[PDB]
RNA sequence: GGAGGUCAACAUCAAGAACUGUGGGCCUUUGCCUAUAGAACUUAUAACGAACAUGGUUCUUGCCUUUUACCAGAAC
RNA sequence: GUUCGCGAAGUAACCCUUCGUGGACAUUUGGUCAAUUUGAAACAAUACAGAGAUGAUCAGCAGUUCCCCUGCAUAAGGAUGAACCGUUUUACAAAGAGAUU
RNA sequence: GUAUGUAUUUAUUUUUAGAUACUAACAC
């Protein structure tokens, strides 16, 4: 079918963007994979 | 045919007689945005249509025909329509043929072209969901027939299937004698939209009898959307219609797929 | 519109655009019915243009005069402070007043030689270039206000707001930071847990 | 950017036989039905001179993440509504796939967000004891048809008539209790 | 628009809204386009906004300065001899209408009404004889083809003695200091240092 | 084809006292030198406007409980 | 409906009218939206309650939140705007002494 | 001469004297 698209002028006054309204959104953090977190007291504690 | 067919629909009422605005003094002060009443609370605003419509009476031919339009007059389902003939939206009760035009279309609005919303309504209120076809009404505060007690339940019951049984082709219908409420259901989803815009807030018995010239004072009655039915029997009645009509739709699963190879 | 859509009904304006509350109001109303600048400024403009159409409508009615009204439109510009109180709302058009009525003063003298103490005037040139050039002004000011209430009142309040270090909450600030600070310090240097 | 790039999703069905479409795009149009965020909407007509228009109803995300049609909301393939589609999907292993959809409001406005492509859409007067439109269409070929009334719950009712009904009489006991009602 | 309640006002509501970030612009246009005394009633180009939703005045004032200054000074005689002339002159009062009085609408009370003859001066038939005719108009000259552009109003042009009645007419707001060198130390640069 | 229009679009309007094109020579296109043609509008008590408003940041003040609203000078 | 033209008829003497026909001129508007109860403004009124640090009365600034409101606002107010003021168990071991298998 | 907060469901979804007292926009 094709298609041809197009751009509707707006009536000036009307708000544009007749849907922005602001809303708050919590967003899912996707984890796909798993970095590894890789690194290389008795006493101690006494000390600190 | 004979009836609806040849002859053209007949105007319902005329312009200057319909109801203004505003809607009477339920606050103090008007407000112009929203169109309500401001402060305080005036008794909870409700009231008995002026209007219904007469399925023989008033249907007819209109310019949506010529043009091909899907969708319906809700003012003539109202039997409110000003327009008459040069209505825009075709004034008759849905037949299988027009649904047979909708069907592409009837899964996001209803028959009147309007949108439907996903989760219903707290209270089952205006217009369903398309996430599920529901083609059974809640018939409730019955006392849309005032405040007459009558002989039997037979009363409200053949009353309600003389009334639903114009609008459209009904597949059963039970009323409830301990707590008030009928539960009709239709072939089709387009008459059940239909019907329910068509019977909200209307009254009852003949066109006289006993209190009739007050049926005005009435409250009207809701037509609403029904929820599941819990007992077990038309559980299973549905789990097996919903099984077979699976079964029927994988023929064409098979047969378009046949054709995919 | 504007008015109802915020949900008040209970300030009426006349139609000579004085906005007064038709009711005791409760505590809440008063916070919610607090008007800004923006609003209230534009009121007072709009109420000094309806002033002089209404001159000129008085004088196609009949009911005035042909000098009556040229003397009519030189005491509203004038008098703009006493006819309207949009000097409440921008402090800065008291500039504008003090110009219109040195004009005034300085048109009497040629205008009144020799003849005179009486209201008879009319020469309204120099007010009404005072006031057209402080209109020239504010143009891109309301915009600009007018522009946040009605977007605000569409849109809602942005969530986000971050709010800068001032005066008042400065001390804050340098506690916060300060005690992040060792925070950091004093849990690098420990061993580990 | 984000919420353009996506092209839209339509079924050629809907769409209509025309060759060639003009349609128009809202770049902020109406919240999806389903997720309630903005997006970018799309008007269009299957005829040129059609009346009818048809308004792309919920979002790219909100579409691709159950794979149907943005006009339709008909899967993408089959042309079925989203709540068979996974019925016939669940005949087939045995209890799975229902799609488990976001009440409140930032569940499922959360829920549009994530990447998950959806449990469904990864595979893609005479008396009669012993419906009532079924028994209105058989009576109605025959004869003259006035009212019919039945009580599932007392599974028998009337039939009643305006002669004709005699002809009835031919073909409707015991298709059936059918006498002449008092 | 006057009543709106019904439901079809939906977007309409929505558009009033919108101008409200346009008015203070609109008051201009229509402020600066005053009709002035002599003149009776302006006539102007309004584009206005499909739904009603508000009206600008589409127009600059143009005017040939030798002639507006011309114009401004005979209507300013014409004052004094006023105020000279009749012994109760009377200021109208502020504002001219009530609060609860609606505006009177245009299309009924004003329209049918007759203008009542403004300020003009009678001139003089000998002296002015050049300018008496086309003083008062509008728009002064509006065909002509000598005289000045076109319809569009720009670029006059004009012959002596013309220039000579104007001249005469308009000696008191003419500047009348004929020489350079009597601002010694008031020119701007001696203001500036 | 001529006159216009309270019509539109696209160019251009603050700078070595200042623009552009073209011919020729050197370096290696830029750039420098030389030759030639045409330069609308705006500029010397300096500028498109013989007119004259507002806002932001930063300093200095002035009112002076604090914020908007402000006092009156400067720079950007 | 205008204009170019052709043919027929009539008035006519190539003109005036009627009729028929060829060609040119002119070429796809509008809607995200349908007109009161059933697709959604909050205020007010009534009842109950009754304002942080404290022994007690009073200024206040912040900080966290999927609470926001008034405000043109990245000033500032909204009780220091409100909510917070509670529930609370395992990276678990080592040594010794007594009872049972 | 208390902000502020909570609740405001009507229309019927299938099977004998008084002391110690607490407090009171009530009287310097
Ligand atoms: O201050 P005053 O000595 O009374 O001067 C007044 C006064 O002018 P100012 O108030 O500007 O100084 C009047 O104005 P208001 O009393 O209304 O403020 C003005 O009358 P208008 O207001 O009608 O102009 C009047 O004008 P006139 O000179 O015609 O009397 C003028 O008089 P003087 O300046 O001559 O005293
Ligand atoms: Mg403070
Ligand atoms: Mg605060
Ligand atoms: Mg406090
Ligand atoms: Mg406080
Ligand atoms: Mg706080
Ligand atoms: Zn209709
Ligand atoms: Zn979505
Ligand atoms: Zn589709």
């Amino acid at each position: 079918h094709h298609i041809e698209v197009v751009s509707k002028q707006m009536d000036p006054l009307l708000p544009r963007f007749v849907g922005k309204k602001a809303r708050k959104v919590v967003a899912p953090t996707e984890n796909d994979e798993v970095v590894p977190v890789l690194h290389m007291g008795e006493a101690d504690p006494n000390e600190w | 045919m004979t009836s609806w067919r040849d002859k053209s629909a007949k105007v319902q009422v005329k312009e200057s007689e319909l109801p203004s605005s505003i809607p009477a003094q339920t606050g103090l002060t008007f407000n112009i945005w929203y169109n309500k009443w401001s402060q305080g609370f005036a008794g909870n605003t409700r009231f008995v249509s002026p209007f219904a419509l007469q399925p023989q009476l008033h249907s007819g031919k209109t310019r949506g025909d010529n043009d091909g339009q899907l969708f319906f007059c809700l003012f003539f389902a109202k039997g409110m329509c000003c327009l008459g003939p040069k209505c825009e939206y075709l004034h008759h009760i849905p037949d299988e043929e027009d649904i047979g035009k909708l069907a592409l279309r009837t899964e996001v609005l209803d028959c009147f072209g309007r949108e439907k919303f996903a989760d219903y309504r707290e209270d089952m209120g205006g217009i369903g969901s398309f996430r599920k076809k529901n083609k059974t009404l809640y018939v409730g505060g019955i006392d849309g027939a005032l405040n007459s007690k009558h002989l039997k339940p037979a009363q409200i019951e053949s009353r309600i299937r003389f009334v639903f049984s114009r609008l459209g082709d009904i597949d059963r219908i039970r009323y409830v004698e301990s707590k008030n409420c009928g539960f009709v259901k239709f072939k089709y989803q387009a008459n059940a939209e239909f019907a329910k815009e068509a019977m909200s807030n209307q009254t009852l018995l003949l066109p006289s009898d006993k209190e009739w010239d007050d049926r005005r004072e009435g409250t009207g009655l809701l037509v609403k959307w029904a929820n599941e039915d819990p007992d077990p029997a038309a559980q299973k009645r549905l789990q097996e219609e919903l099984k077979l009509e699976s079964l029927n739709m994988m023929v064409h699963l098979i047969n378009n797929n046949t054709n995919s190879a | 519109l504007l008015i109802h859509r915020k949900g008040l009904t209970y300030l009426h304006l006349d139609y000579n655009f004085n906005l007064k509350p038709t009711k005791t109001l409760t505590t809440k109303e008063r916070k919610k019915s607090r008007l800004g600048n923006s609003f209230h400024l534009m009121r007072e403009l709009l109420k000094m243009m309806k002033l002089i159409v209404d001159t000129h409508v008085q004088f196609r009615l009949g009911n005035v005069d042909a000098f009556q009204l040229a003397d009519g439109i030189h005491y509203i510009l004038n008098h703009i402070g006493q006819l309207t109180g949009i000097y409440r709302y921008k402090y800065k058009v008291m500039h504008q007043i003090r110009a219109c009525k040195d004009l005034k003063h300085i048109i009497y003298y040629k205008f009144n030689k020799n003849l005179g103490k009486g209201p008879g005037c009319g020469f309204w040139q120099p007010a009404w270039r005072v006031w057209l050039n402080f209109l020239r002004g504010t143009i891109p000011l309301l915009e600009r206000y007018i522009g946040n209430l009605i977007t605000r009142q569409f849109e809602g309040r942005s969530n986000e707001i971050v709010k800068t270090t001032t005066k008042q909450r400065l001390d804050a600030y340098y506690d916060l930071e300060l005690r992040n600070s060792v925070m950091d310090d004093i849990l690098e240097m420990m061993p580990e847990s | 950017d984000e919420i353009n790039e996506p092209p839209p999703n339509i079924c050629e069905q809907c769409l209509g036989d025309e060759a060639n479409i003009r349609m128009t795009k809202i770049p902020q149009g109406s919240e999806c039905k389903i997720c309630t965020l903005p997006f970018t909407l799309y008007h269009f007509k299957t005829s040129k001179r059609s009346n009818n228009i048809i308004k792309t109803l919920i979002c790219v995300r909100c579409a691709t993440q159950r794979n149907i049609c943005q006009c339709c909301m008909l899967d993408s393939r089959w042309h079925i509504p989203i709540q068979l589609r996974d019925h016939l999907i669940s005949l087939v292993n045995e209890e799975n796939v229902m799609t488990e959809e976001a009440k409140n409001d930032m569940m499922k406005r959360f829920l549009s967000l994530k990447n998950v492509k959806l449990g469904g859409a990864q595979i893609t007067i005479d008396a009669s004891i012993p419906s009532q439109l079924l028994g209105i269409k058989k009576w109605k070929d025959g004869n003259s048809l006035s009212l019919i009334v039945n009580h599932k719950a007392k599974c028998g009712g009337l039939r009643f008539q305006s002669s004709e009904t005699l002809v009835t009489p031919k073909g409707l006991k015991r298709g059936l209790i059918d006498r002449f009602r008092i | 628009h006057s009543d709106m309640a019904s439901k079809m006002y939906n977007t309409d509501k929505k558009a009033f809204l919108g101008a409200l970030k346009y008015l203070p612009h609109a008051i201009l246009k229509l402020l600066e386009n005053m009709p002035h005394p002599w003149e009776q009633a302006k006539e102007v180009k309004v584009l206005y906004h499909t739904s009603g939703a508000i009206t600008f005045v589409n127009e600059t004032p143009r005017v040939i300065e030798p002639v507006y200054t011309a114009q401004w000074s005979a209507t300013w005689i014409a004052m004094r001899r006023e105020k000279r002339d009749r012994t109760h002159f009377k200021r109208m009062r502020f504002p001219p209408f009530d609060d609860d009085e609606p505006p009177l609408s245009y299309e009924q009370h004003i329209e049918n009404i007759e203008p009542l003859d403004p300020i003009n001066l009678p001139l003089d038939s000998q002296d002015d004889e050049y300018v008496k005719d086309w003083l008062y108009d509008s728009r002064p000259l509006e065909e002509d083809s000598k005289k000045v552009n076109g319809t569009s109003y720009k670029k006059w042009s004009f012959d002596l003695p013309e220039m000579s009645n104007l001249y005469r007419l308009s000696t008191p707001l003419r500047d009348e200091v004929t020489d350079k060198n009597y601002y010694y130390l008031f020119d701007k640069k001696s203001f500036f240092n």
